């Protein structure tokens, strides 16, 4: 039987450019390409895309974030090509020391550098939520993806703006290395106890696991009732077809109770967002209100001893 | 010269917000990269100048 | 209590095993040979993880554990208080969650529709198999198993991370988290885009498929598409689990340094090695 | 007459001219105040 | 605020813990009812309302609005299923399987049944038919893999049932849809691209049996298909996947 | 001079809002520098200055 | 007729008036705040 | 030579903005490097100069 | 197609002659910044 | 040598393109690799023949 | 007159032209470059 | 003897670039393969040969 | 003439003869590098 | 014999850009090999036997 796990036969006709609904025209390129290799799995063009003041501005600032931590790792490498790109993984641009407070006056090679990128980077990532909520304003839609990407913003805000502001020191912010960035996070649970004991941060694993498992029983729902109209989703949420009765039936039977073809997207987008929202909140109150998750959970009944 | 047909190439919105856009990260900059220094970190140095001021 | 719609898909076929003999439904469930298994699997699993708790001191059910049995006993059948209940709990562990399968199999082939959802759950199965049982038979013990408490279950986790330095410089753990963490970006951006469509601006018309296609274009440049979309979040979740599951069992059977020491490969290259 | 933009060259010649005194004051603004700061640190 | 603790030992993180329980609880109950807005009230098995209906009631009701001047949609309906269905119970009790009262593939019933949608074609963005035949598209063209055009058409028996000579598209989504078969029998019949395996030899459909294709649900029109006629047409197949299935080899 | 005319290139509704957030942002910054640096931090000057208050 | 907003040449005129106005008060009282924390602690 | 022919083949726009998002961040890396080196950090070295400027 | 950018022969001249007064105006600046930075501190 | 017929062949703005980039990459290495070794240093270099420039 | 391009023989023979003196001068300004790097410090 | 032909078989773009490539690619492992090597890497080389240059 | 890549007879002689100039030339100057390198530090 | 029926079956085009590639690699690795090897580095040896080339 035909799995519906990649294409038989592509087939393309004149380039799709877009909906006109609002959208500025002028600031949507024109240029399309039909690849065939991503036609197998997904679609295959590579359409226009819309390029306007906020996704300019969000570019620029963080190309510009980008270079900076660069020539920084240039600077560290003692302008060697070679340790450069040997240590591309293993070098970092650091926070100030803790002895700088939250001051702004700390050497330009010791923090200060890490201050101007990280201020860049706040507003590239800021920009572009900004552009996330406009094209769907643009389009006419609702703002959902907005309020989506404005709670992976928080846990990222509570990383590094929100937290060591309350602690009092940009020290305790993350580097921006990619093997320094995961020896922070080994830091961080090892200073504040044990992490796992933080029941934020189990909730925040809850709906990671619970997402990554919804998205397999979704994906292999709606590949399942393909035989049916069954992806075609929208137009099964207003006109129920069969896709959606099997779909719900299937569910129903096997643990007792389904969801509908509009609210399943619901369950999977509260629990992708839950994942950084309870995450968020469980690393801000990591050294502002709880030193030591560990000794917290002997306290509150769920560690033993 | 005549520089003005500059505006006819390009679009002045988009020259604006660039333009804009390169000198406040420019300004940014510069002041952090001052008050980096404690040589020219004003606040610091007005804090010994007046005997914390 | 039947659903509006589903008294016509409520018809005698699909089973695999006994035939019209558990051909009915409970309730919304249906029960099949392999419901019956399963039940059956289900309710010895939890009664012997009650009764193990009541040979403890707590009934909390935050610190209730069910622990394996000693390395000593190698790959031996415990003493029922040393490590047995754990064995007995793992062996009905398995046999629900395969028939749970085998069940889910059932169902499918009585909607005839496609089987992606047991192979889906059996890609999880593996992972907890790899977990309880690959990885102690190469290990030579049972008790390298995980013990089962909501807590404790945890303090496995971390001793086992801890065992090879900081388990991040795992290349395949590294893997494994990012496909995590991208399937549940993908969950996100798919739940928010079919909801803004459904649900637009106030006043307006229902949004397209079209739509929805042009915001992501609009956005990123490219839009995998409706079909597309389902592929990439199954595909995204089953190898999170195969490459955790690869993730943990190479972990002691053919690696046993601090992981970090594994890129020493790439640091002690001869041209930059000394550098 | 070639428009990439739209403008016809007297609407350019206006833009310009505007353009150029707002650079004209931004510059003028920024020596002053590199002036009062040489005097008052200098930093060559 | 680290040691300082409401109501002894209460703290912060204790009161952050239990209001997101609090939260969590109303989420999920706003979740399960959002979910309830298709196939409620809960009916018994002789087509009556049900005795019991569930501890969740069900929600307000919510309209949708269509484009393309296709009216409004507002769920929950409480409105029963629109069609007929040829079964017959097999116990006086409940939970036990209706037995079918004729040919389960030609009523619709089971792994065959469909759903009674609108007889009018889904359309794309811009108002026009989204489902069409490529002789209708005209600017579609085969990109990449093997073109089914011409090949015959293999029953679940081994038995060739006739050829594909036609395509039909989605506009929109650029996929293939159906493939169209001319039948050795002597008329025409989709056959959903979902359901056919495309070789080099010929295009295997798996679910249905020769005698099958005899019977496959028309369309009015060759260059339009309903929504109605979709499900039937995906019904059928989908059905044949149980009352075909002794039919094939051994 | 005849600087009116920025009002015929960009749109005055999007100008505002744009320039009260940035505004906004631009003196919250400026004030939590200030309250960083323990030489303009005025609840502790305050304190200090009247012997506690 | 030069506009990229749909405004008129006049138009223009009356919010930029306003807008000058809403400029001038917000720069003066800025003004008289930045006097008085020189006066206060002065930081150059 | 008579290299305005060039603008027949290459597009203004694309040419212009390129050398100058180039030409910037060349003159940015430039700088830093040599305020990272202590010989020629010139704030340091009027420091230095000065006596503490 | 002789013109891949929509400029004629003549209006290339233009755009040419000015961008080569900005390149000119700009490398002149340069050499001036160069020497006088050699003067205060030389690196070679 | 009537090499002009590599134009029929090549797009120009293609090739020079990535001679651009190819060209302005290599000169990049060559520099920083100078400046990794403290034989041909030259900021440091001459820090030493000036007694600190 | 075969041409992936499309260009003609004679702007490929211009463009030809054009692009010589432009490599010419990087290669002299190069060797210029070489002979003063080895006059102040040899590298072989 | 007559290997002109191949011209007719293999497009000249693609041969060109790909040996282009692979020409560049093999002359910078060779020089870093000579540089890796301390006997001869010539510049520390020539920092021993004329004391310190 | 069936060929792939669309040139006909004429264009694969002269392009050949290029081809070979350019590689003769860039073996020579190997060569004599390679023996200027040989005669500074010999390596066989 | 006839082996030139291959020809008829197999692209020239990819079987011989596949040849030279692997071709490639293995020459590459082959050298790599040697110069791993102490013994047949031809590098020190050649610095072994001129006393430091
Ligand atoms: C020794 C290591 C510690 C540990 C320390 C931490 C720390 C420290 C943190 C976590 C966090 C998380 N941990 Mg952990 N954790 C451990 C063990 C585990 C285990 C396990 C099986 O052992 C698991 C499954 C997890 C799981 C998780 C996640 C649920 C959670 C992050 C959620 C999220 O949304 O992330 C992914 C989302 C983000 C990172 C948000 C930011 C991303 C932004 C939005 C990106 C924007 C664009 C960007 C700027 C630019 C580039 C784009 C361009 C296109 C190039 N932890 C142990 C105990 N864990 C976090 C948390 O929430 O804790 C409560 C956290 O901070
Ligand atoms: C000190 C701790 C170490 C560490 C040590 C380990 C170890 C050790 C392991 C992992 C594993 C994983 N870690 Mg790690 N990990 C750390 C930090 C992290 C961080 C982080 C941000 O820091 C993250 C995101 C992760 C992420 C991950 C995942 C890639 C993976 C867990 C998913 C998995 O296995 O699913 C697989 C899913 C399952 C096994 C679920 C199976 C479910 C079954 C089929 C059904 C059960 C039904 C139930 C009984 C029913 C109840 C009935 C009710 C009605 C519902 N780790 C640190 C550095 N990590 C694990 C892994 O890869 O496992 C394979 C693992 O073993
Ligand atoms: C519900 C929570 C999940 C989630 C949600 C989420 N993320 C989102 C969204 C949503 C709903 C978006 O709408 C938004 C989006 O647009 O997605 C397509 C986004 C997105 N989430 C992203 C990433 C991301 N999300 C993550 C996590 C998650 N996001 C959560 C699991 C992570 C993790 C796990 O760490 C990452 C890394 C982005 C793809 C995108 C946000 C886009 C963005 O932030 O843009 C800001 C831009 C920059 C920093 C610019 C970078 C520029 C390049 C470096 C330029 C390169 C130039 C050249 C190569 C040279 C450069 C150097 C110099 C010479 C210039
Ligand atoms: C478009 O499609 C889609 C829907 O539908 C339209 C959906 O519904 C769903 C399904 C998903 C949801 C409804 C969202 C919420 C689901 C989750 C958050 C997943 C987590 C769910 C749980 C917490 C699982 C709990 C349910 C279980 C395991 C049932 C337990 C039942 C038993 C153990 C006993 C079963 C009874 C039997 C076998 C009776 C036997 C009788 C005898 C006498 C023997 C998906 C994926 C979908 O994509
Ligand atoms: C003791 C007190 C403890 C607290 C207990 C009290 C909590 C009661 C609140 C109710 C509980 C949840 C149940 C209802 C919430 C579910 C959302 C909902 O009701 O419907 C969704 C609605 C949108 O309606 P919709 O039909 O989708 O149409 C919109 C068209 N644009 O609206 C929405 O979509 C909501 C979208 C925004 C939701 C959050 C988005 C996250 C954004 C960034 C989060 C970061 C903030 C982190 C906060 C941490 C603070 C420490
Ligand atoms: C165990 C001893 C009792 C079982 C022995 C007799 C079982 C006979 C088979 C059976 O279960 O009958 C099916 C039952 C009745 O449904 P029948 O479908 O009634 O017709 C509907 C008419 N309105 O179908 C049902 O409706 C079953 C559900 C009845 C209401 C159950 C209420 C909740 C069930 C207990 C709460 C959940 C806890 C489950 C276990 C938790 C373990 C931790
Ligand atoms: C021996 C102990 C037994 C329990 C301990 C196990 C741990 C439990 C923790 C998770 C709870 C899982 C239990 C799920 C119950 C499964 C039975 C079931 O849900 O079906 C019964 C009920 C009836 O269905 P229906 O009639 O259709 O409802 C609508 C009509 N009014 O259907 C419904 O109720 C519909 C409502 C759906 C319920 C939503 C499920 C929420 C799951 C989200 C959890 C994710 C976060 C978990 C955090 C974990 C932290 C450790
Ligand atoms: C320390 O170094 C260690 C790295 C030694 C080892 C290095 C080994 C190396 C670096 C081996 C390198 C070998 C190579 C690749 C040498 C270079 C070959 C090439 C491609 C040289 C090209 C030189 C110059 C050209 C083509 C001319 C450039 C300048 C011009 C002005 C003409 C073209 C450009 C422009 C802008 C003019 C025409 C375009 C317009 C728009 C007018
Ligand atoms: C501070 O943080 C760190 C340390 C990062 C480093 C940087 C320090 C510095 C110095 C950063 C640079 C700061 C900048 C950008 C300073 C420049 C500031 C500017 C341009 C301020 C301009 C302010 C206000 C203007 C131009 C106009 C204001 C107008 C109003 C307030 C009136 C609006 C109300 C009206 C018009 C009422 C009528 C409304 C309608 C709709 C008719
Ligand atoms: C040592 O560290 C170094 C690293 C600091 C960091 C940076 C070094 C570098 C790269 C420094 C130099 C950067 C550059 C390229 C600076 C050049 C700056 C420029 C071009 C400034 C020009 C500004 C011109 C402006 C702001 C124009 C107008 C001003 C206004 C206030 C707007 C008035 C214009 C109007 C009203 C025209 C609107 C149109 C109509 C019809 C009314
Ligand atoms: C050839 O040219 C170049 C030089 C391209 C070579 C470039 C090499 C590059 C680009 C290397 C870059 C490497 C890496 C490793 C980039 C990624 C780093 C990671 C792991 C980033 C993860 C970061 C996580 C967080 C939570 C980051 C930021 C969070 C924020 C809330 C930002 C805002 C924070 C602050 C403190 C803003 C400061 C504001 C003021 C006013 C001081
Ligand atoms: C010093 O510290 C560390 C930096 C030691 C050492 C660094 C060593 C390095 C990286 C050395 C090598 C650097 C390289 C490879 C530099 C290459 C520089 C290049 C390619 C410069 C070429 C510039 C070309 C042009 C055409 C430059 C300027 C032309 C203009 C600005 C045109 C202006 C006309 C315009 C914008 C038209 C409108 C007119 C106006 C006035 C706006
Ligand atoms: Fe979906």
């Amino acid at each position: 039987e035909y799995q519906n796990i990649f294409t038989q036969v592509q087939v393309a006709g004149k380039p799709e450019l877009g909906m006109v609904e609002g959208v500025n025209l002028e600031n949507r390129t024109t240029g399309t390409t039909n690849w065939p290799i991503l036609g197998w799995f997904g679609n295959a063009q590579l359409g226009p895309i819309y390029l306007g003041t906020l996704g300019t501005m969000s570019l620029i600032f963080g190309a510009f974030w980008f270079f900076l931590v660069g020539v920084s790792f240039i600077i560290q490498a003692d302008y060697s090509p070679a340790l450069f790109l040997r240590e591309l993984f293993r070098a970092g641009l650091f926070p100030p020391a803790p002895e700088y407070g939250l001051s702004l006056s700390a050497p330009l090679m010791e923090g200060g550098l890490w201050l101007i990128a990280s201020f860049f980077l706040m507003l590239s990532v800021l920009l572009w939520w900004a552009r996330t909520y406009k094209r769907a304003a643009d389009l006419g839609m609702g703002k959902h993806t907005a309020w989506a990407f404005a709670g992976a913003l928080w846990l990222m805000f509570v990383l590094s703006f929100f937290r060591p502001i309350l602690m009092g020191s940009w020290s305790e912010a993350v580097p921006y290395g990619i093997f320094p960035h995961l020896d922070w996070t080994n830091n961080f649970s090892l200073t504040h106890g044990n992490l796992f004991y933080n029941p934020f941060h189990g909730l925040s694993i809850a709906f990671l696991y619970g997402s990554t498992m919804l998205f397999a029983m979704h994906g292999a729902t709606i590949l399942a009732v393909s035989r049916l109209g069954g992806e075609r989703e929208l137009e099964q949420i207003v006109d129920r077809g069969t896709a959606a009765e099997r779909a719900a039936l299937f569910w129903r039977w096997t643990m007792g109770f389904n969801a509908t073809m509009e609210g399943i997207h619901r369950w999977g987008w509260w629990f992708a967002v839950l994942t950084p929202v309870t995450g968020g909140i469980g690393i801000l109150l990591s050294g502002t209100v709880v030193e030591d998750w560990s000794v917290w959970a002997q306290v509150h009944g769920y560690k033993a001893l | 010269s005549k520089f003005y047909k500059i505006w006819l190439i390009f679009d002045p919105r988009r020259v604006f917000v660039a333009q804009g856009v390169f000198l406040f990260l420019l300004a940014v900059m510069i002041h952090l990269m001052l008050l980096s220094n404690p040589g020219f970190n004003w606040l610091d140095i007005s804090g010994v100048k007046y005997e914390r001021v | 209590a039947l659903l509006s719609f589903e008294r016509k898909y409520r018809v005698p076929g699909g089973t695999l095993i006994g035939g019209n003999l558990f051909d009915f439904w409970v309730g919304p469930f249906y029960v099949g040979f392999f419901g019956v298994t399963s039940v059956f699997f289900a309710a010895l699993g939890t009664l012997m993880i009650l009764w193990g708790a009541s040979l403890g001191d707590t009934w909390n059910p935050l610190l209730i554990s069910i622990n394996p049995p000693p390395l000593e006993y190698g790959l031996g059948a415990a003493p029922l208080r040393e490590g047995g209940i754990w064995q007995v709990v793992t062996l009905c562990a398995i046999g629900a969650f395969v028939s749970w399968a085998m069940r889910e199999v059932e169902i499918c082939r009585k909607l005839g529709i496609g089987l992606h959802i047991p192979f889906a759950f059996s890609f999880a199965i593996f992972a907890y198999i790899t977990l309880v049982v690959i990885r102690p038979a190469l290990m030579g013990a049972w008790g390298h198993g995980f013990q089962y408490g909501v807590f404790t279950h945890l303090e496995w986790v971390n001793n086992v991370g801890y065992q090879y330095g900081n388990f991040h410089y795992n290349p395949l753990h590294m893997l494994g988290i990012s496909l995590f963490f991208t399937t549940t970006l993908a969950l996100g951006l798919h739940g928010a885009l079919i909801l803004s469509a459904a649900n637009p601006e106030t006043g307006k018309e229902m949004r397209t498929p079209d739509h929805e296609d042009t915001f992501f274009r609009d956005l990123v440049g490219y839009s995998v598409g409706t079909l597309g979309i389902h592929r990439l979040g199954l595909l995204l979740a089953l190898n999170a689990a195969f490459w955790s599951a690869m993730c943990i069992l190479a972990s002691g059977t053919v690696w046993f340094d601090q992981w970090v020491f594994w890129w020493d490969w790439w640091y002690n290259l001869p041209f930059w090695a000394d550098l | 007459d070639l428009s990439f933009t739209g403008l016809t060259d007297q609407q350019a010649q206006e833009l310009h001219s505007v353009y150029l005194q707002g650079m004209w004051l931004f510059i003028s603004v920024a020596i002053v105040a590199h002036l009062a700061v040489f005097i008052w640190r200098p930093w060559l | 605020m680290v040691g300082v603790n409401f109501f002894g030992d209460f703290d912060l993180a204790s009161l952050a813990i239990w209001s997101f329980w609090l939260f969590f609880a109303l989420l999920v109950y706003y979740l399960q009812t959002e979910n309830m807005r298709e196939g409620y009230p809960l009916e018994n098995e002789d087509g009556g309302p049900a005795v019991n209906q569930g501890p969740f009631p069900l929600p307000s009701q919510k309209t949708f609005k269509l484009p393309h001047g296709r009216g409004e949609v507002t769920v929950p309906d409480y409105k029963k299923e629109a069609r007929d269905v040829a079964l017959a119970r097999t116990a006086v009790n409940d939970g036990f399987p209706h037995a079918p009262t004729g040919n389960p593939m030609l009523d619709g019933v089971g792994p065959a049944s469909w759903a009674p949608r609108r007889d009018i074609p889904e359309l794309d963005g811009h108002g026009h038919a989204k489902v069409v035949p490529m002789s209708v598209a005209s600017a579609f063209f085969v990109s990449a893999g093997r073109d089914p055009r011409g090949l015959p058409v293999i029953a679940n028996d081994m038995k060739t049932v006739g050829t594909v000579t036609e395509m039909w598209v989605d506009v929109a989504e650029h996929m293939v849809r159906y493939l169209e078969v001319d039948l050795a029998s002597g008329g025409k019949c989709l056959v959903p691209m979902t359901m056919a395996i495309i070789k080099k030899h010929a295009v295997v459909v798996q679910s249905i049996s020769s005698a099958a294709f005899a019977s496959v649900p028309q369309t009015k029109s060759m260059t339009e298909i309903s929504m109605l006629e979709e499900e039937k047409i995906c019904a059928y197949f989908a059905g044949g996947t149980m009352y075909c299935a002794d039919a094939k080899p051994k």
